[PDB]
């Protein structure tokens, strides 16, 4: 269903369990930064 | 901001120092699939107008 849940389960795929975990929360982290970083320009690249 | 999912998933098992049991080449191309890639963008799409509000 979302895309988070969809990652997690792709990521368990070719992660051992842990990594897949520490991939997940990174990417979220990076994804957060961001969207906090967020400018016009890159709204205008999508 | 980074497009494509294959693309932000590398970058963040580079930083996490995480390698895959299966291939790079592997993981990416199951992240590039266009299912998995367009439910990205939307979801990308909805959060960027969360922080346009």
């Amino acid at each position: 269903p979302q895309v988070w849940q969809l990652i997690s389960k792709v990521l368990a795929r070719h992660f051992s369990a842990a990594d897949a975990s520490r991939v997940l929360e990174q990417l979220q982290r990076d994804y957060e930064r961001s969207l906090s970083r967020l400018t016009l320009d890159d709204i205008e690249r999508l | 901001m980074q497009l494509l999912l294959s693309e932000a998933v590398s970058r963040a098992a580079k930083a996490a120092g995480a390698r895959p049991l299966t291939s790079p080449e592997s993981l990416s191309r199951d992240l590039e699939a266009p299912e998995v890639q367009e439910s990205y963008r939307q979801q990308l799409r909805s959060d960027i107008q969360k922080r346009l509000q």
